[PDB]
This record gives structure tokens, sequence and C-alpha cells, in this order.
């Protein structure tokens, strides 16, 4: 019997012995994060995580991953958000993200909290996940900017939001990508990400090497000439325009 | 749109 690895464009993968139909179904299937080391291992059905236990990929032998289960009883399952439910376990952090980022006061003035790197990493490193409730562009675009501080476009049908009071880490910390502040000279970008718990979402990926405790920033990418944007950004866009 | 990262 053979093992197969199926990679997503983001560098995450599913791995295991596939069944007769080449499906990722069994009791020893794993999702492996883009670090090629952190894994969620256990029961999957056609690649959907039913019960993934936190594990570390320790080696591969003839293509077969050898895992060690982490202590504790951290278990995860596919739990895609809906329009009204952000997560079944809002306070259960993502184990990959928790080793890479933490939330603290931004270094940007008057910008509240921000997202920071816990350790030094190279370019192109996935740091954090942007999960939220899934609502339409009509709802978002038809309402005041004060309700839209955390809205992120996912594709042409869906916007991801972290509505109050889930924007406080004491109410929701399963993902932290909504905590990244904006910069016109960012060190990170948004990228598509297929997550085994959150489903198809976006991630924050570094553009360049970043140091430990460096603040992570992304360009929010508001339309500058439809600027359809909140005030702090319109202001900031003029400073940016000046420096050029 | 009043959301981040839309592709215009
Ligand atoms: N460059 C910047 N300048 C000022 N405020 C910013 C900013 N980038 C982000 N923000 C703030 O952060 C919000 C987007 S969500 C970002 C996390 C937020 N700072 C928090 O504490 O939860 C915006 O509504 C704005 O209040």
């Amino acid at each position: 019997h053979g093992v197969c690895w199926i990679y997503y464009p983001d560098g995450g993968s599913l791995v295991g012995e596939v069944n007769e139909d080449g499906e990722m179904t069994g009791e020893k299937i794993a999702y492996v994060y883009p670090d090629e080391r952190t894994a969620l291992y256990g029961k999957f059905i056609d690649g959907e995580m039913i019960e993934g236990k936190l594990a570390t990929l320790m080696s591969t032998e003839e293509g077969r991953p050898h895992f060690e289960l982490m202590p504790g009883n951290s278990v995860y399952h596919f739990d895609k958000s809906t329009s009204s439910c952000i997560s079944t376990n809002a306070l259960l952090p993502d184990p990959y993200e928790s080793e890479r980022v933490y939330v603290a006061e931004s270094l940007i003035s008057s910008a509240g909290e921000g997202l920071f790197s816990k350790v030094a990493v190279g370019p192109n490193t996935v740091m954090s996940f942007a999960n939220g409730v899934r609502i339409t562009h009509q709802e978002v675009d038809s309402r005041d900017w004060a309700l839209n501080g955390n809205t992120l476009s996912l594709d042409e049908e869906t916007v991801i939001d972290v509505p109050e009071p889930y924007n406080h880490v004491s109410k929701y910390c399963a993902s932290l990508g909504h905590k990244a502040n904006h910069s016109f000279t960012p060190n990170c970008i948004y990228d598509m990400f297929v997550h085994p718990r959150f489903g198809p979402i976006k991630c924050i990926r570094t553009l360049r090497a970043v140091e430990a405790d460096e603040e992570l920033t992304v360009a929010y990418g508001y339309d500058h000439s439809p600027p359809e944007a909140p005030e702090w950004y319109q202001v900031e866009l003029k400073a940016f325009q000046a420096t050029q | 749109s009043k959301s981040k990262d839309r592709k215009y």
C-alpha cells in the first residue's frame, strides 16, 4: 500500500493511504501545515477532518510521514463559519498560529491592538489566519463604515467579518488575522488559504524576512478611486502620497 | 466595497 500527499497552493497538505477511490478517508490521515511539521492527525472522510489530534511530523520514511502526538487532548474538526456562527469553539486557538504570532498594542499611533511575530521567520511564511462570519458584499457595502472595521473580502460572493464583540481576543481567539493593522509599506500580504478547521479562508503571509516581535502589517487595499475608505485611512493615504 | 482586499 501507498501513501499519497495532496498539496494546496498555500503549501498545506493532506497525507495518508488513500482508499480504493483515491479518497483521503481513514483513521490515520493528516493535514500538515505549511511548516511541514505541525499536523492534525486522525480521522478524515474524503479529506474532511472529522477528528484531528495535534501532532508533530518527526520524519518521513519511503514517503510515509511518522508522527508523534502532542500531549494534551487538543482535537480539531472541520467547522466552517456560517453567516451567524464564527466557530463552535471560539476560544480554542489554532496551534500553528499560536507559535507564530501574538496580539499587543500596535506601534502605530491610535491604531489599538496589532499582530506581532513571536519569532524570526523568512519570506513567504504563513503567519496567521483570517477567519470570520460569512456575509454578502451587499450587506457590507450597504452599511456604515463603523460596522466595517473588520470586513475582509474573500471572493466575489463572500466577505469575512469579525463583528463585535468577537473582535476582542477574550471572546474569540481561534484565529488572529483580523488583528493585523494596515500599512502602505506592509511586510505581509493576504493570500488564499484552505484550512482544515476553517475551510477556504485567507491567511497573512510574509513578503520578506521578519524579526521576532516585529509588528505584522498588510495593505488593506481599499479602492482609492471608485476613496471608499474609513477616515483614518484617507488621512494616511495622503501622508503616504506625500512621502512619494 | 467596504471590505479589505477586494480585487478591483
Ligand atoms: N494604519 C492604521 N492607522 C490607524 N488605525 C488603524 C490602522 N490600521 C488599522 N487600524 C485600526 O484597526 C481597525 C481594523 S482591525 C485591526 C485590529 C485593530 N487595531 C484592533 O485593535 O482590533 C481599524 O478600524 C482601525 O481602527
